[PDB]
């Protein structure tokens, strides 16, 4: 439900919630085929990397609705380098405006100062590299493409 | 345009020289003393 591609990015925490006729078991399995699945890469810096919860009561559709009836369901919140490669476009847009100084009036004019926009892109541009340092989670390799001689 | 080439805030910076290594154990331990022994359910003087 956010535009960017999680297999671009790399999971880093995943809280799952679950939903009406739910087994404890059957979560498990479910959770231990994600993550053997490694494909699904999870930071290495964090390998418990799962929080869950479980409650009795299905969701219920207001009536005008699209979405299917089901006895279970389930909701996640995850953290991924995705979503901050997401916000390294929208400081990218920001950028371009401010390289022209467009639109700053209708903002300095309620008293603000142009130094707050070269602040914010700055402390913006040290979250990138933030993430940029946990995407680099030195993950050890796996061999190589090729053999050898002898 | 050019922002300078501005650095991250605020990393693991703290565990750069980090691993960390592990102590020791050896245990290992004493002998007791059995010395003070003798019989005493035979004769010594009275074979004699």
């Amino acid at each position: 439900m956010v535009k960017c591609d999680p297999r671009h990015g790399k999971y880093m925490a995943c809280c799952l919630l679950y939903r009406g006729d739910v087994v404890p078991k059957d979560v498990n399995a479910a959770i231990a085929t994600i993550k053997t699945k490694r494909s699904i890469q999870f930071v290495d810096w964090c390998p418990t990397g799962f929080k869950v919860g479980i409650n009795y009561q299905p969701p219920t559709v207001v009536p005008g609705g699209d979405l299917a009836k089901v006895q279970r369901a389930v909701c996640m919140l995850s953290n991924t380098t995705a979503i901050a490669e997401a916000w390294a476009r929208l400081d990218h847009k920001f950028d371009l405006m401010y390289a022209k100084r467009a639109f700053v009036h209708w903002y300095v004019g309620e008293g603000m100062e142009e130094g707050e926009f070269s602040e914010a892109r700055e402390d913006m541009a040290a979250l990138e590299k933030d993430y940029e340092e946990v995407g680099v989670d030195s993950v050890e390799g796996e061999g190589e493409e090729e053999g050898e001689e002898y | 345009p050019d922002l300078k080439n501005v650095k991250s805030k605020i990393g693991s910076t703290e565990n750069l020289k980090h691993q960390p290594g592990g102590g020791k154990v050896q245990i290992i331990n004493k002998k007791l003393d059995l010395s003070n022994v003798q019989s005493k359910c035979g004769s010594k003087d009275n074979i004699k």
